[PDB]
RNA sequence: CCGGCCGGGAACUCAAAGGAGACUGCCAGUGAUAAACUGGAGGAAGGUGGGGAUGACGUCAAGUCAUCAUGGCCCUUACGACCAGGGCUACACACGUGCUACAAUGGCGCAUACAAAGAGAAGCGACCUCGCGAGAGCAAGCGGACCUCAUAAAGUGCGUCGUAGUCCGGAUUGGAGUCUGCAACUCGACUCCAUGAAGUCGGAAUCGCUAGUAAUCGUGGAUCAGAAUGCCACGGUGAAUAC
């Protein structure tokens, strides 16, 4: 995969994450940072996540975590 | 050869035996530029066939080659005309090399070996490729 | 499209360079950039000069701009104040101190640039195009002058079309290698658009 | 090629020089078998044009992206204009 | 002892420069080895000759640096005095490294 | 030779015919016998008993047959379930590892429609 | 005494040392049968020697490089013909008639513009 | 200290500058006693020696207004500008050009020999230690015929495999990683373990090559932080055939 020195989100997907767990799962939050590793404190929420047009919400089940975000938001319709 | 005769570039004779003739054979059999490997099939090869036949090495190799030379090949005609010697032997050397690339033995060697001790007695496939080309030339006789 | 510039392949043979620095690797794209602007500069300022060539040279951190051009009277000027300011502003382009010399181009009619731009000059003077080829050849001949051949192309005399109608006169021999050949190109933006205006001059077997 | 490009590239020179080859020295130093923190890896918010991987190297006098050619500073054909009328020197055909 | 390495894209130039370091130094001080000239670098350059589509059409380019090497044995003053100052090249790179 | 499963193989170097046991390749193979002690070019014809099932005791220390048959199963089944883009494009049929499909995606695939 | 030839051969280059003396051959501090001599045509260095003959003649110090097998090879027979003025211009009537003494010239043909190699064109479709 | 390693030698390879050399020059024959052709000697080379650069007047109102320049037209709170995410990587399909194959003239393991040409400072990065490996750590030397990339590989000598979809072939896929880079999800490269398709020589048809050529084997470079089976170069082995 990559990086055997931590793995990565953006500064600011981190501070809306310890926000949306201290306030409670209230709202999805509009993400374009799909270059994100999900973390374990990420579980339960609702993070939409921007596929080029659109942000769709991920739910983030147990088993999101050893990815990133952008695999839950497909960019291209193909039909 | 629309203008230009040419001339011909002289070939070193076998380092074993001396033979420019059986030297144009490792060259027919050589491929990607191995002459190092074809050289070696030749030698193994003709080895157990001078071992086989127990004659000596490029008199059974002169033998076997004999039988397989060409007298004469071939509006559409297909007219016969007569080979020279230097196309003779090596249409007879190209044949021996195919059939013995067409055969089901195990190595090179045995495959050679066996295509030259079975034109010994004429009856491989290499002088069925003559026999082929001579009802060919004999077929269309009637055009000289 | 079809032709060598006669310039570049006579490069090592008769014809030198236009610049005559060594560089390595670190230094010769800026060396390069900074001969751009000083050629750039240098062409735009001295326009109505009548400059033919402007030849650089880098002597140990310092540049040597030597301005060949046919009226070295109007370069230089009522005493030298031209030239030093010229000198000043190289220097502010380059970032060396500058030097600067004029080598007098005596016959300007057998030099392709200034030839190129006299009918360029010309055609943007709305002249007809023949009497400008034609007048350029015949006193470029008149010196000297073994062969020379002219060349203008593009929408002449304002067309919907686009000819050549090259001229020549005299032997150019141009696939041999020997032959000096001052060969030169300029443009002329008029109304129309730009003509294209190419000379070579051919002066002597080696 | 397109003005806002090339001023978009000297963007790019300018924070390169400034942030980086100085706060780079994070991604060099700490960034390394130490201790840890998470803090470096998140002390990128750094104009993300400091990064000089992001320099295209683009020609010098017309701005080409493509066929640019290191040695010169110059695309191709701004490379045998210059080489044909001899501006670049010691550069002349080559046959072998 | 005083190795000089020249470098110039002209081959006359670099030659005549050192033939000119040559005779000032064994002029003024001693013992110059001579002008060994250690192999020219060719660097080549392979252009596309179009402003379009065409590949096939490409322009081939060097760049031929010279190198020479003198390596000047004796330490004189005088011929470190008059080797200092005295070049008269405008396209060759000296290097006076002890 | 009934080993790790109901694989029998036979009448081949023991490095070789270890390569039998779905989830043993060449080095896995080589680890084994090394590991058992055997030499890595004799048959399973001549060689003992005791031999066969330390080698049985060796193979059993690696995730084999079933057990990996249904690893992978499983692993395949998170993606498909997770419905990422490996998941996706796993469940499509169609190249996971970002390759071309504009044309030679054909493994994956199949061979070609209409 | 010490007589000595040039050489070379498609990159390559045999310094051929030629004493008068026993038949052995030193090839870089090397026999001829482990230089080589496990490989195609050691009798290429011999040919020379065959041209009056090497029984007990002469020891030859021979050292070659650049170029690959049968490149050293062919520069060591053009070594020893250029190097077999140990006798006088006798043995170059005969040892011009092999053809010997020729520089066999052959050398790679560059790679050429739009050609994958030397001279094969890359295919062209339909027309 | 057996290594040009040292003192040393400048012979030799070589390096690079300057010269000599090949011109039908000599001989014989044929030919309008002419041009020339055929053959021979000498010579490293023999008849524009090999290769390259060099591409006439013009043709295709061929290609490029997107390298640049440019006439006219058009947008000028937008057809200009800045940003993040996406796309250019989509895939029922069809075509072009390549790579790897289908194997025994081979596959694999062990040992061992012979290159040329290049690149290198925000770079090439030894030695040594750690890691199975990609790599990591400390870090000399080198702006370079001095150091590094960098071990050439086919070859050869042994052993094994034994005509099997096989010890062929490596696609595909799962897992585990390394590096570059703010960042490898869309969408890198490489490594390790596992998986092990299709393919057994290709229908009609079609292409390249005339000699260091084709074929085959490796190596380097440009672009480039990282990304070539492409491109541009370099050498190794080395044919067949031309009535």
């Amino acid at each position: 995969r990559s990086l055997k020195k931590g793995p990565f989100i953006d500064l600011h997907l981190l501070k809306k994450v310890e926000k949306a767990v201290e306030s409670g799962d209230k709202k999805p939050l509009r993400t374009w940072s799909r270059r994100s590793t999900i973390f374990p404190n990420m579980i339960g929420l609702t993070i939409a996540v921007h596929n080029g047009r659109q942000h769709v919400p991920v739910f983030v089940t147990d088993e999101m975590v050893g990815h990133k975000l952008g695999e839950f938001a497909p960019t291209r319709t193909y039909r | 050869p629309r203008r230009r005769v040419i001339g011909q570039r002289k070939i070193l004779p076998d380092p074993k035996f001396g033979s420019e003739l059986l030297a144009k054979f490792v060259n027919i059999l050589m491929v990607d530029g191995k002459k190092s490997t074809a050289e070696s099939i030749v030698y193994s090869a003709l080895e157990t066939l001078a071992q086989r036949s127990g004659k000596s090495e490029l008199e059974a190799f002169e033998v076997a080659l004999e039988n397989v030379r060409p007298t004469v090949e071939v509006s559409t005609y297909q007219v016969p005309v007569e080979v020279r010697p230097v196309r003779r032997n090596a249409l007879a050397m190209r044949w021996i090399v195919e059939a013995a690339r067409k055969r089901g033995d195990k190595s090179m060697a045995l495959r050679l070996a066996n295509e030259l001790s079975d034109a010994a007695e004429n009856k491989g496939t290499a002088v069925k490729k003559r026999e082929d080309v001579h009802r060919m030339a004999e077929a269309n006789k009637a055009f000289a | 499209g079809q032709k060598v510039h006669p310039n570049g392949i006579r490069l090592g043979i008769v014809k030198p360079w236009n610049s005559t620095w060594f560089a390595n690797t670190k230094e010769f794209a800026d060396n390069l950039d900074s001969d751009f602007k000083v050629r750039q500069y240098l062409t735009k300022e001295l326009a109505k000069a009548s400059v033919s060539r402007i030849v650089i040279e880098r002597p140990a951190k310092s540049i040597r701009v030597t301005i060949h051009t046919a009226r070295p009277g109007i370069v230089i000027g009522k005493k030298g104040e031209d030239v030093e300011k010229l000198r000043k502003v190289v220097a502010d382009i380059a970032g060396v101190p500058a030097q600067i010399n004029i080598a007098e181009v005596r016959k300007p009619e057998l030099d392709a640039k200034l030839v190129a731009d006299s009918i360029t000059s010309q055609l943007e003077r709305r002249v007809m195009f023949r009497r400008a080829m034609k007048r350029a050849v015949q006193n470029a001949m008149r010196l000297g002058a073994k062969g020379i051949k002219v060349e203008v192309s593009g929408r002449l005399g304002g067309a919907e079309i686009a000819r050549t109608e090259w001229y020549r006169e005299g032997r150019v021999p141009l696939h041999t290698l020997r032959a000096d050949i001052d060969y030169n190109t300029s443009e002329a933006h008029t109304t129309y658009g730009v003509i294209g205006v190419k000379v070579w001059i051919f002066k002597g077997e080696i | 090629a397109k003005q806002s490009m090339k001023a978009r590239e000297v963007k790019r020179v300018a924070l390169a020089d400034k942030y980086f080859a100085k706060r780079a020295e994070l991604k060099a130093i700490i960034s390394d078998v130490n201790a840890r923190w998470n803090a470096v890896l998140k002390l990128q918010t750094l104009p993300r044009d400091s990064s000089p991987s992001r320099q295209r190297n683009r020609c010098r006098q017309t701005g080409r992206p493509h066929g640019f050619l290191r040695k010169f500073g110059l695309s191709r054909i701004k490379v045998r204009e210059a080489a044909m009328r001899g501006e670049i020197p010691g550069l002349k055909k080559a046959s072998w | 002892r005083i190795r000089i390495r020249l470098k110039a894209f002209d081959h006359r130039l670099i030659d005549q420069a050192t033939a000119e370091i040559v005779e000032t130094a064994k002029r003024t001080g001693a013992q110059v080895r001579g002008p060994i000239p250690l192999p020219t670098r060719k660097e080549r350059f392979t252009v596309l000759i179009s402003p379009h589509v065409n590949k096939d059409a490409r322009d081939q380019y060097e760049i031929r640096t010279h190198l020479r090497l003198v390596d000047i044995v004796e330490p004189t003053e005088k011929t470190v005095d008059a080797l200092m100052r005295l070049d008269l090249a405008a396209g060759v790179d000296v290097q006076i490294s002890l | 030779a009934r080993i790790a499963g109901i694989n029998i193989p036979d009448h081949k170097h023991a490095v070789i015919a270890l390569t039998s046991i779905y989830g043993v390749g060449k080095t896995r193979s080589k680890a084994i016998l090394a590991a058992a002690g055997i030499a890595e070019d004799v048959k399973i014809s001549e060689l003992s008993e005791g031999q066969i099932d330390t080698l049985r005791d060796e193979v059993a220390k690696f995730v084999v047959e079933g057990d990996l048959r249904r690893e992978i199963s499983m692993s395949i089944k998170r993606l498909m379930d997770l419905g990422c883009y490996r998941g996706l494009r796993h469940r499509r049929g169609l190249p996971v590892r970002g390759q071309r499909t504009k044309t030679n995606a054909r493994t994956r695939k199949g061979p070609r429609k209409p | 005494n010490q007589y000595y030839g040039t050489g070379r051969r498609k990159s390559s280059a045999a310094r051929v040392f030629i004493k008068p003396g026993n038949g052995k051959i030193v090839i870089n501090q090397r026999s001829l049968e482990q230089y080589f001599g496990r490989e195609t045509a050691r009798m290429v260095v011999r040919q020379p020697l065959e041209l009056v003959d090497m029984v007990e003649k002469l020891d030859l110090y021979i050292t070659v490089k650049g170029g690959g097998i049968s490149g050293q090879a062919g520069a060591i027979r053009h070594g020893i013909t250029r190097a077999l003025m140990e006798y006088d211009e006798s043995l170059r009537s005969e040892l011009r008639k092999a053809g010997f003494v020729t520089r066999d010239a052959r050398q790679v043909e560059r790679k050429k513009v739009g050609l994958r190699k030397a001279r094969r064109r890359p295919q062209f479709s339909k027309r």
